[PDB]
RNA sequence: GGUGGGCACUCUAAGGAGACUGCCGGUGACAAACCGGAGGAAGGUGGGGAUGACGUCAAGUCAUCAUGGCCCUUACGGCCAGGGCUACACACGUGCUACAAUGGUCGGUACAAAGGGUUGCCAAGCCGCGAGGUGGAGCUAAUCCCAUAAAACCGAUCGUAGUCCGGAUCGCAGUCUGCAACUCGACUGCGUGAAGUCGGAAUCGCUAGUAAUCGUGAAUCAGAAUGUCACGGUGAAUACGUU
């Protein structure tokens, strides 16, 4: 058991967009500390977007992260002697997070060329809500509402 | 005339002289954009001066030493956060509320002994 | 290996007993300890029976094996399999 | 058994002082500190009749002192200052560089940890009871003005065949106060049935 | 002579310190003054030696010696200065070095 | 296209498809490309015959496929009918040159059997 | 301890102070490069008929009173745990444990 | 900063000041204290370290040392040459390098800390593709040398292939140390190019300058680190919560 308040971390906005939220996105596709080379990506992907349809590559991200982040979760739970996965929702605070998660992870996986136009193809493709992020999402979701037996806490 | 200011982040420490003129930076001899590659300190060294209004105010002349690429760039960055501090007094609130008067006192702790680095123990078998 | 500047190596007893034998034409084998002593191209035709840790074993000098070690023709250690 | 380090090592730089205070750079640094160790180890060999603690040896540019303290310097000077300057004869021709001893007198043989241990040692090679050399040992410190003392013994005591380490502490011995100055010493008994040691710390109070 | 310079080197900073103030103070009073005492960057060496007679390799104490050192310029050094510095009989831990004169 | 009786790929670079050739590596590669004036960074479709030619005599005066592995065995030969250390090891498939042995050793002798 | 090794390492140590000024004279021909053969090589000669005890690399550096030839440190000259109760006594100066 | 020059600044090394719930609001037996705020570089023992209570494992060390008893006295003592401690049908433990394009290669171009150096550090210059050789400045060192930090950045190329990934392995020819690189050193160049394309059950480390990654120095040391110790560069995720 723990009594600590854990940490508080604060994260600055990015210097190109002024959006704290890729800021976030760039703390998630990390990779070795190596904070350059990694926002080489973004901006890259994101004229990649801007280039291809659309009016602002910022816009699209939020269109992006709500068709990722799900609403709702399971966890394993031990109460009479056996484990029940109750459902529970999502905080703010985890969903977007883990909406940042599951874009880098299902891109990185893809066999597109390099990662610059890989997080890229898959922000449009999850934009519209078709690629396999937005599988993953549902299928969680699918996990949920056939659990919902268990609803205590 | 010129207002001074020194700045340190992780090793490195900054001379910052605050002298009137129209918007230039000097850091050892060369400018912001050659000597610093990355455009993201290059907001890291002008967020103290976009805050308070002051982008277009002065010809700020900057030495610094040791640290690193980063380092460096929080180093400068407290280096005129004091300087303002000096130049004039109701921009310390405003500083302050931002978390730039502070100076961090992160650093790289002490490597251990029986440890491969700080906290990270070797890996051992039941 | 040895540097070619300082010269390749060989123990001056045995330099004496190699020496003594080509102008001897004695045949007989030269027993040595010295396995690090480099090889001649002049005891072609002899053979030296070189210590391998507990017995001297004989072996005989051919020009091909010329400029090898003395070492590298005896045994040191037994195996003979699992 | 290794919990406690040496008392006396962590405050070599707090309340106590080096033996050997001197200065050398890289290879008079490794004789000279040879040099200290074998007379050290040779004073305390003449005089073990002699109440020697401690050995103090100081090196000016080319020069060495030693200052030996003891609590009875009637045997280590002679007739006059005669011994005395046979002793000085053979540390000047084993040092090298000559020698000039410094003798003092230890007002209180029972407030140092060194003669503490030296009286138990040398009472436990005469077979006397263990618990009586340490009862006696600890009261005449507390008598005469130690502020804590703790004696502890270890080794075949009283010739029993399983060794036991039994101490007995009077008073206040901080042992983890930096600034507290605590005195102590190490003596290894040779009985006929092993070698016992005896420990021995002695405080003396707060530095402020 | 021509700007008497001496080098301070002790393993206890308290004893290079007084040995610079005396220095200075029988550098004063005799006509002539002194640039200051400058402070050399600090010198230590260290070494981990492991603690157990065996086995135990987690077991360890580190050690360190530490070298001060001085500069204290001196500057005008007065003929009745000059003489009255060399013959001091002091610095046991530590060692003076004559340079310069 | 052709160079020494071996096919190098056509969709590289000069210096890189000519590393192909068994006995020219990277700086052989190089050293051919700059002794015939063929630019490395060029690949083999845009290269005139005449180069293709000239590429090709660079390589046959130095030692390279069949020859060299015809050279090559005979070394391992003429230490394996030798008889010494060198050689025993070469005709058992060991550490040639002192390597460990104890524990990975797996270079040479394959894959691990079953029965200990 | 095993004073024997003790008494091996001093008698390596004389031999090498013994013949060390005409090894290292002997070596400079040797590396010299103006040295050309038939000099040279009765310079590399001149080497083996020392005692082979005159090589600096036969000493181990044994701690002075123990000789241990394992826990060795120069700057001091001792072994390791002699080290550690000459430091924790005080008596070689200015050793005190770190912390930082 | 190289020359005068200055004692401003960095820095250096000695004293001090500073953080003490000191003050404010709320809660709390009015008490301890807790929850926040102001100020402040630092806020709640600010961070790290040293420091290991009485005791437990008849834990380890008779091979650091000392030591009771026992054992040998032409040998269980000593000297020497060679060999072995490095073998190797396997298994286990701990690390390094890889499976790649968040990358390899080429070129340009920056930013550290720390340590070592007179039985030594081996500068400039010259020779050699290279390891290295010659040469000998300066330095008992904040002065001179080791000493070029690397990741990062900027351009070109490679375009997802067992490959311009990988460099284990073998062959040739060498450099350095050392009396002497066979057994049994390191390094270099030219060749070759293995398994390996992310790893089962199972298991481990990590809460902030941390994990992850990248270099650097030291000890031992004639020569011989992927191990040990130490230093800095870039730099996170997550902690709902105690079943």
């Amino acid at each position: 058991p723990r009594r600590r308040v854990a940490a508080k971390r604060e994260v600055l906005a990015d210097p190109k967009y002024g959006s704290q939220i890729l800021a976030k996105f760039m703390n998630h596709v990390m990779e070795s500390g190596k904070k350059a080379v990694a926002e080489r990506i973004v901006y890259g992907a994101l004229d990649k977007v801007k280039e291809r349809g659309k009016a602002d590559p910022l816009e699209t991200f939020e269109k992006a992260l709500d068709a990722i982040a799900p609403l709702v979760e399971v966890k394993s739970r031990r109460v009479g002697g056996a484990t029940y996965q109750v459902p529970v929702e999502v905080r703010p605070s985890r969903r977007n997070a883990l909406a940042m998660r599951w874009l880098v992870d299902f891109a990185r996986k893809r066999g597109e060329k390099s990662m610059a136009l890989r997080l890229a193809g898959e922000l449009l493709d999850a934009a519209e809500g078709k690629g396999a992020a937005v599988k993953k999402r549902e299928d969680v979701h699918r996990m949920a509402e056939a659990n919902k037996a268990f609803s205590h806490y | 005339t010129q207002n001074y200011g020194t700045g340190r982040r992780k090793t490195a420490t900054a001379r910052v002289f605050l002298r009137p003129g129209t918007g230039k930076i000097s850091i050892n001899n060369r400018g912001l954009d050659q000597f610093f590659g990355r455009e993201t300190a290059r907001m890291v060294v002008r967020q103290p001066l976009e805050l308070t209004e002051t982008v277009e105010k002065f010809d700020i002349f900057v030495t610094v030493v040791g640290g690193g690429v980063s380092g460096q760039a929080g180093a400068i960055r407290h280096g005129i956060t004091r300087a303002l501090i000096e130049y004039d007094e109701t921009l310390r609130s405003s500083l302050r509320k931002a978390g730039y008067v502070t100076r961090d006192a992160r650093e790289v702790e002490r490597k251990k002994v029986g440890l491969r680095k700080a906290r990270k123990r070797p890996q051992y078998s039941k | 290996p040895r540097s070619l500047k300082k010269g390749p190596f060989i123990d001056l007893h045995l330099l004496k007993k190699v020496e003594v034998a080509v102008e001897k034409n004695d045949r007989k084998p030269i027993k040595t300890w010295s396995r690090r002593s480099m090889i001649l191209p002049h005891m072609v035709g002899l053979t030296i029976a070189v210590h391998n840790g507990r017995q001297h074993v004989p072996v005989l000098v051919n020009e091909d094996m010329v400029g090898h070690k003395l070492g590298e023709f005896a045994a040191t250690r037994t195996y003979r399999g699992h | 058994m290794g919990q406690k380090v040496h008392p006396n090592g962590i405050r070599l730089g707090i309340v106590k002082e080096h033996t050997s205070v001197w200065y050398a750079d890289r290879k008079n640094y490794a004789d000279y500190l040879f040099a200290d160790l074998k007379v050290r180890e040779y004073l305390q060999d003449k005089l073990k009749s002699a109440s020697v603690s401690r050995i103090d040896i100081h090196r000016p540019a080319q020069t060495a002192r030693i200052t030996i303290h003891t609590a009875r310097p009637g045997i280590v000077i002679g007739k006059k200052g005669e011994d005395v300057e046979k002793l000085r004869q053979d540390l000047t021709k084993q040092m090298g560089v000559p020698v000039h001893i410094n003798i003092e007198e230890i007002r209180k043989p029972e407030l140092d940890a060194m003669l503490v241990a030296q009286s138990v040692a040398q009472q436990l090679e005469r077979r006397v009871m263990f618990r009586r050399a340490m009862k006696r040992a600890v009261q005449n410190a507390m008598r005469i003005g130690a502020k804590g003392i703790k004696i502890q013994v270890s080794g075949r005591l009283g010739g029993a065949e399983i060794a036991r380490t039994e101490w007995y502490r009077e008073g206040r011995v901080p042992l983890h106060t930096l600034r507290a100055d605590i005195d102590y010493a190490t003596y290894e008994a040779h009985t006929t049935y092993g070698v016992i040691g005896v420990k021995v710390w002695i405080f003396k109070g707060e530095v402020i | 002579n021509q700007q008497i310079r001496i080098r301070l080197k002790a393993f206890d900073h308290r004893l290079i310190d007084q040995s610079t103030q005396e220095i200075v103070e029988t550098a004063k009073r005799t006509g002539a003054q002194v640039r200051g005492p400058i402070p050399l960057p600090t010198r230590k060496e260290r070494f981990t030696v492991l603690i157990s007679p065996h086995v135990n390799k987690d077991a360890r104490d580190q050690y360190e010696i530490r070298t001060h050192k001085r500069v204290l310029d001196i500057v005008q050094p007065t003929d009745k200065t000059v003489d009255a510095l060399m013959k001091l009989d002091l610095a046991a831990g530590v060692e003076v070095q004559i340079s310069l004169g | 296209a052709r160079i020494a009786g071996v096919n190098i790929p056509d969709n590289k670079h000069t210096v890189i498809s000519l590393t192909y050739i068994y006995g020219v590596g990277r700086t052989t590669a190089q050293s051919i490309c700059a002794a015939t004036g063929v630019n490395p960074a060029a690949k083999i479709k845009d290269l005139s015959d005449e180069q293709i030619d000239q590429l090709r005599n660079e390589v046959a005066k130095i030692t390279t496929e069949g020859d060299l592995r015809r050279e090559i065995n005979m070394n391992i030969k003429r230490l394996m009918d030798l008889g010494c250390y060198r050689g025993l090891r070469h005709r058992r498939g060991l550490p040639v040159r002192g390597q460990r042995t104890k524990t990975n050793a797996r270079t040479r002798k394959g894959p691990r059997k079953p029965i200990r | 301890a095993k004073e024997s090794m003790k008494n091996r390492e001093l008698k390596r140590q004389l031999t090498v102070a013994k013949y060390a000024k005409k090894r290292a004279e002997l070596k400079a021909i040797i590396a010299n490069p103006n040295s050309s053969a038939e000099e040279r090589w009765n310079a590399q000669v001149a080497l083996q008929k020392q005692p082979r005890d005159a090589s600096a690399s036969r000493l181990r550096n044994r701690c002075r009173l123990t000789g241990r030839p394992h826990g060795f440190y120069r700057k001091f000259g001792l072994s390791r745990n002699k080290l550690r109760e000459a430091a924790m006594r005080g008596d070689v100066p200015g050793l005190v444990k770190a912390s930082w």
